[PDB]
């Protein structure tokens, strides 16, 4: 206990005031195999669940919790605060601590923490108290040395793995809980950095509260730590109570522990059922349910503010992005670049009227690639984050999308310039400001409208893999519907209504009416199909398809659950 | 964290510009604090935040950083400057405090 | 009996390792512990010759006496990596048939047979001999018989000294108790090994015959855990009772990197640890039995493997049937691969279904649009199979090459070969379930040219995915590049979008590189050579050849060439990709 | 929020003391209570630190003089005191009585000669 540090601040800056929390577990059998769990802890102790913390797919914590996908068959009570278990109760008084970190990698831990304060405490805190709040939090967990050190995981510099579950801690604990409930909180972390992180928890428990901590294998010098310490094996308690006696009591059962060897992992290696033989299987799993014999024989804020935060919240982090922001510019640019130069219309042979064409049906339909590959990248690069957010109750689902609009429409309108504007110039298009404009307008609106596509897409389908496949293949429907590839004429029934609802042919058609109206002819119109709706009503056809999407979206992020 | 007060002797008289420098050995990430010590003994604190000021104290004293060195600058001095300055770090225990710096008119 | 000595070891690339010298004789095991920093992988390598290229590497390696030098590491150190790259779709008698005749060649399959079951009834692996290798999670082997496939394939070469590079790591406590004692019971028969270990148990202390502690390169102890016990105690660091002494010594010798005064104070400890072992007998006792066992003249000489590695050919085809076996063995690539181009070709005709030959609204403009498609998806569906069916041979070509056995390209050269005829059939499906159905000009030879035309980009693409796959790691970023490199050849190189007679100089040129240009010319001769069409002045091509000659005039006259260019395209990629491939081998 | 320390006088080499800092203005039992001296010709040095009941009023000492300062706190009167043993020898200063320690030195005392 003398090699680590002893050099440190004993005292806390931010306890938890008011009624002392309990937490009461009563005969549990949780299946699909938990049996006859109970335990019963109260505020100012820490309890540290040992041997096999989960049941399948989901934990000890989130079966208490009340979370959970896989089965849920249950048969005991689970008491909080003396009043039973339920998801709001469990929302207003549990914070829950996950495995993995979640955080924007672009913001700072003041700026993060003061957005996760004015976005979960009241909206009658003033902001001096929202700044004191924060300040106590970051004194608290000793996060003072890191104020203003970015929070960014790998792939950035940001700062430390322990410090980062710190500010972790620190966010799940700024609305001051009464329950706190973390699973595995040294994981991926150095032994000197998980003996400061169980010493801060212990120190946190101690701040009258309720800290329980999930640990599957704990090393020597963590167990040495514990308050209260809770054995479980294949599902069954063997032990409950202090650590420090824990031996004291296998060897009142005719069990002793042997020297230099860790008390934990002896005996969650004794006790452990051998999946290896058949024959030894039951020969472990009798002596593990005598000994669990033996053991239960002994005993505010609103919704635009929310909206307003999230927005902020979002533009700071992504416009702090140099590289992703470089890299979508340099494929505008090579993009526009490429289409530009390909059909130089500038020299003295001009552009003809089928390469025209071409050239305006290009132009619409290849962003859509990079534009639903980006924006499912990003989608699926964060939404771990926004599920927990969800499930936590930060926000209500409904300012999230339109914050989700909003900060992704300026980048993306820097996109379309980038796109649009140096590709008129070198394709020597119809000159003149109108034109022109409605060109960009159009472009504009084609994109936004993809962009809610691939949104939609992405938060309907729950991995990465099957919404792109969806994407492209709505995408490449969209593609063949064109009035371009299939003559927008030899579609019997259901490609032509695809081609009514498909984004590219009516930008298509938009921009062969913007360019070869009155020009020199509305003939080469007719000899087309593309005469048959106005400029106008093809924008209103486009922003109508645009809140179609929109709608889609809205009721995906709704009804089906951002699972991971 | 060691903290290096500059200067450590300072004469300037009525209507200069005074500005006094803290280096920390280590990031405190702004949480300084700036102190002056009358030549009576009643101590009080002038700034901090190492921006932030005082209820009751002259908007003169200005607070400021530049890098990793905070900065007092106090603007049309008085003869109630005559004092001794400090520089401390409360971001990490122990708390440490500076040289000193005793602003004579 | 064998007895290996590292004297004086250093690597310095910074200085990753500083005066290393260990000791381990026949019939004992030695573990290594350490920090992530530590360098005790570096070492393990640097042991069995892997790194030795590319840093300068210090120090004498002595195996029975005689001085190894630089050259002769593999050919008697034997490495087990921590990967366990193994094929789902084999089973284990299968793959370790194939490893022992990658491996030894002697004569009669008896002998490698007899060999392989010898091994298995080593390894205890004798009643999983005939099951599918697969995935633990899905119905496959135990990571704990994955392990035990990789050790007997490492073991099936007759070695004597092993090194294993975490054997424990992410498998569960009972599992790497039972590797631990496996390890323990291979050692104990008359062989050396040396194995790392992130974090070990309580119980794995007393199984180990010699423990060494590495910090930043450093050798901080090296015994058995009776000495080490004893010198730990008195260093004036005892270890408490409960305490899992393993921790508690890697937590003793240990620097902590949070702050800058701890650091220091860890360091000193860590210092004034090293420099009490370098004064203590147990040291100097090591460097005495090396230099004794180095000067004996009686002792045997070096045991080295059983042999060095047969001809080109012989494993070339071994590495074929192998890889087609793994292949015909699972039913979704196989499936995949041959109805990607059918699922295209349906997708294709659910929205032309026709194309009206008589008459001049839409013949033109859905022909141009289905062979611009055919174009731009044939490349793209061999990319898909490639990005999905590569990255494992990949990735166990990359392990089985550092052993010995063979060479990358050659597994490029085999994959090429078992792909070929699959993307054969799978186009010749495709062709004669759509090309008839959409009737463009129905006819047996023009059908025949429109497979080999669609065959040809297929097997093209496949294969410059192949390269970029062996060249860049990461499978997303190689499916992206030639999906876009796809665009802009069928962009560019095809005549339908830009008539290319009209486009400037700098595309004009590009468009000689791609294959997409003589592709879509071979498929507009083959198209508009023998139809007329109807009117019913603005666009009334009455013919086809007025159509050829304005999309690409001398393309008549070059069918043959246009072939033999679209079809010499894939030699050149095989070359490039097996130049790309012996590339890759000196930069992993 | 006014501070006023007293009990400096002369003391031998090796014997004890008592300083009493008196606090008005503001909950006592709330904020930390902090004992920062100073040496005649060097810079401020914290010696000493008593936290607040949410603590259990533990208290926390500097490595100086770990083991023979005990500093402790009245709540009926809201009066620190710091009983001092085996000073003189280098613990002359004119120890001074903060409020906060980790929120900023606010609120200085009048200090006090020993
Ligand atoms: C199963 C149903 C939905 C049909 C799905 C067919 C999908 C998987 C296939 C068939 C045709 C394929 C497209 C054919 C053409 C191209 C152009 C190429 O440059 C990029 C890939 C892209 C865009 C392909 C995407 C995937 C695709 C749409
Ligand atoms: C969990 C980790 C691996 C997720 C990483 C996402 C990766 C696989 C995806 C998301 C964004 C994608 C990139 C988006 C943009 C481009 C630019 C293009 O010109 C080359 C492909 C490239 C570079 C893509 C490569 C693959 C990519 C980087």
């Amino acid at each position: 206990d003398r090699l680590f540090s002893s050099e440190s601040d004993n005292s806390l800056y931010f306890t938890y005031s008011g009624q002392p929390n309990t937490l009461e577990v009563r005969d549990l059998n949780y299946q699909v195999g938990i049996q006859n769990l109970s335990f019963k802890v109260r505020s100012g102790q820490m309890l540290a669940i040992i041997g096999s913390s989960g049941c399948g797919r989901a934990s000890l914590l989130d079966v208490i919790t009340g979370r959970g996908h896989g089965g849920k068959i249950k048969s005991g009570q689970i008491w909080i605060n003396g009043q039973p278990s339920s998801p709001q109760l469990v929302r207003k008084c549990v914070a829950h601590v996950r495995q993995h970190n979640q955080l924007l990698p672009n913001l700072t831990v003041r700026e993060t923490l003061a957005f996760i304060a004015q976005m979960r405490l009241p909206r009658t805190f003033s902001q001096a108290q929202r700044d004191k709040r924060v300040e106590d939090v970051i004194a608290e967990l000793r996060l003072r040395q890191c104020a203003d050190t970015r929070v960014g995981n790998m792939y950035v510099r940001g700062l430390s793995g322990g410090e980062r579950r710190r500010v972790s801690i620190g966010v799940q604990l700024l609305w001051n809980p009464g329950i706190l409930i973390l699973d595995e909180p040294t994981s991926g972390l150095d032994s000197f950095t998980a003996h400061n992180l169980v010493k801060t928890l212990s120190r946190l428990a101690k701040g009258n509260r309720l800290v329980l901590i999930s640990l599957h294998q704990p090393r020597s010098d963590i167990f040495r730590l514990f308050d209260l310490v809770l054995l479980m094996t294949s599902g069954t308690p063997i032990y409950l109570g202090a650590a420090q006696h824990m031996v004291q009591y296998f060897t009142a059962i005719g069990y002793p522990c042997p020297r230099y060897s860790n008390p934990a992992d002896f005996y969650v290696d004794l006790t452990s059922i051998d999946r290896r033989s058949r024959e030894q299987e039951l020969a472990t799993r009798e002596k593990a349910q005598s000994l669990a014999a033996l053991f239960l024989e002994k005993v505010m804020p609103g919704a635009v503010q929310q909206f307003t935060t999230l927005i902020r919240r979002q533009i700071s982090n992504d416009f702090r992005d140099l590289p992703t922001l470089l890299i979508h510019g340099a494929e505008a640019c090579l993009m526009s670049m490429t289409i530009g130069f390909l059909y130089f219309g500038h020299g003295s042979i001009q552009l003809s009227f089928m390469d025209t064409a071409a050239l305006l049906f290009m132009i619409g339909a290849l962003i859509p690639f990079n534009v639903i590959l980006d924006v499912i990248s990003k989608c699926y690069s964060e939404r771990a984050m926004l599920y927990y957010e969800l499930e936590d109750g930060l926000y209500t689902t409904g300012p999230y999308f339109f914050a989700k609009i909003l900060g992704e429409l300026p980048e993306h309108c820097a996109y379309i310039i980038i796109y649009g504007m140096p590709t008129y110039w070198l394709a020597n298009l119809r000159p003149g400001l109108q034109p022109f404009l409605l060109h960009f307008l159009l472009v504009w609106l084609v994109v936004f409208c993809c962009r809610i596509m691939a949104l939609a897409a992405a938060a309907l389908l729950p991995t990465f893999h099957m919404a792109s496949f969806f994407s492209n293949a709505l995408y490449n429907s969209f593609y063949l519907a064109g009035g371009f590839m299939i003559n927008l004429s030899s579609l019997w029934t259901v490609p032509a209504w695809i081609s009514k609802v498909s984004f590219l042919r009516w930008c298509f058609e938009g921009l062969m009416k913007i360019q070869f109206s009155r020009r020199t002819g509305d003939k080469i119109l007719s000899v087309m199909e593309l005469d048959s709706y106005p400029l106008y009503a093809i924008y209103l056809i486009v922003i109508g398809l645009s809140g179609g999407f929109m709608v889609l979206y809205y009721v995906s992020l709704r009804f089906i659950k951002q699972k991971p | 964290i060691q903290m290096t007060q500059s200067p450590s002797s300072l004469s300037a008289s009525l209507g200069e510009r005074v500005s006094l420098t803290c280096r920390a050995s280590q990031e405190i990430s702004g949480y300084l604090s700036w102190l002056q010590q009358k030549p009576d003994g009643t101590i009080q604190r002038l700034i901090y935040a190492a921006f932030s000021l005082d209820s009751g104290v002259p908007k003169r004293f200005s607070g400021s950083r530049s890098g990793s060195d905070y900065s007092l600058t106090i603007s049309s001095l008085e003869s109630e400057d005559l004092a001794h300055y400090y520089c401390l770090q409360y971001a990490s225990y122990p708390c440490t405090f500076g040289g000193g710096t005793k602003l004579e008119i | 009996p064998h007895s290996l000595g590292i004297l004086h070891a250093s690597y310095s690339v910074r200085q990753i390792l500083k005066d290393v010298s260990l000791y381990v004789e026949s019939g004992q095991i030695m573990c290594i512990l350490g920090s992530s920093g530590s360098g005790k992988t570096t070492l393990l390598d640097a042991m069995s010759g892997r790194l030795g290229r590319a840093g300068t590497f210090l120090g004498e390696v002595y195996v029975n006496g005689r001085a190894l030098r630089r050259e002769q590491f593999q050919d008697c150190f034997s490495y087990v990596l921590q990967s366990d790259t193994l094929l789902s779709s084999l089973t284990v008698r299968e793959t370790l048939h194939y490893t022992a005749l990658l491996a030894i060649r002697r004569g009669n399959p008896g002998s490698f047979q007899k060999k392989v079951e010898a091994v298995m009834a080593e390894l205890s692996l004798s009643h999983v001999a005939d099951r599918l290798i697969g995935n633990y999670s899905l119905g496959g082997i135990s990571t704990g018989e994955r392990r035990r496939v990789s050790i007997a394939a490492q073991l099936l070469q007759d070695p004597k000294v092993m090194l294993f590079d975490e054997p424990t790591t992410g498998l569960d406590c009972m599992t790497a108790n039972q590797i631990v004692v496996l390890l323990v019971e291979l050692a104990r028969r008359n062989r050396i090994v040396v194995l790392t270990i992130h974090q070990p148990r309580s119980e794995l202390f007393q199984l180990f015959d010699k423990i060494a502690i590495l910090s930043f390169g450093e050798l901080i102890f090296c015994g058995t855990p009776a000495e080490m016990l004893d010198f730990f105690n008195d260093c004036g660091y005892p270890c408490p009772e409960h305490s899992n002494p393993f921790d508690f010594y890697m937590d003793l010798t240990s620097v902590d990197t949070q702050s800058k005064e701890r650091e220091i104070e860890t360091s000193k400890r860590v210092q004034m640890i090293e420099s009490a072992y370098k004064k203590s007998a147990i040291c100097h006792k090591t460097l005495k039995n090396i230099e004794r066992m180095k000067h004996l003249k009686t002792l045997p000489m070096v045991p080295f493997k059983t042999k060095d590695s047969p001809g080109v050919f012989s494993k070339l085809g071994v590495l074929l049937r192998r890889v087609t076996r793994n292949l015909v063995r699972n039913k979704l690539a196989v499936i995949t691969r041959l109805l990607q181009n059918l699922i295209m070709g349906l997708f294709l005709l659910f929205f032309v279904l026709r194309v009206r030959s008589n008459v001049l609204k839409g013949a033109i403009q859905d022909r141009v649009g289905l062979l611009y498609q055919f174009v731009g998806a044939t490349p793209y569906t061999g990319m898909l199979n490639a990005v999905n069916l590569f990255p494992v041979l990949r990735a166990v070509s990359d392990q089985e090459s550092q052993d010995g056995l063979y060479q990358k390209w050659q597994m490029m050269l085999a994959y090429a070969l078992h792909v070929l005829p699959f993307s054969v059939v799978a186009t010749m499906i495709f062709s004669s379930v759509c090309y008839w159905t959409l009737g463009l000009h129905p006819e047996v030879a023009r059908f025949g040219y429109f497979s080999a035309a669609l065959l040809a980009p297929h097997l093209i693409g496949e294969f410059l995915t192949l390269v970029l796959l062996g060249i860049v790691q990461n499978p997303n970023i190689v499916n992206s590049v030639v999906a876009l490199l796809s665009i802009a050849g069928v962009l560019v190189g095809s005549g339908f979008l830009r008539n290319i007679q009209e486009m400037p100089i700098p595309f004009k040129i590009i468009s000689y590189f791609t294959f997409q240009k003589y592709c879509s010319e071979i498929l507009v001769v083959n198209e508009f050579y023998g139809l007329n069409f109807t009117c019913g002045n603005p666009m009334c091509f009455t013919q086809g050849i007025q159509f050829i000659e304005k999309t690409c005039p001398g393309a008549t006259s070059r069918f043959t060439m246009n072939f033999l260019i679209l079809y010499s395209f894939i030699p050149a990629l095989v070359i490039l990709g097996i130049v790309v491939f012996k590339i890759r081998d000196h930069l992993i | 929020v006014k501070l006023v320390e007293s009990g400096g006088g002369l003391v031998q080499p090796g014997g004890s003391l008592r300083l009493s800092c008196a606090t008005s203005g503001f909950t006592f039992s709330e904020f930390f209570m902090e004992w920062v001296r100073q040496p005649p010709g060097k810079r401020l040095e914290w010696v000493a630190v008593s936290r607040n009941e949410a603590n259990d009023y533990t208290t926390d000492y500097s490595a100086s003089v770990k083991g023979r300062f005990i500093v402790s706190r009245d709540t009926s009167q809201n009066i620190l005191y710091l009983q001092m043993n085996a000073l003189r020898a280098e613990d002359t200063a004119i120890y001074y009585c903060a409020r906060d320690a980790w929120m900023g030195f606010d609120y200085w005392g009048q200090g006090t000669t020993v």
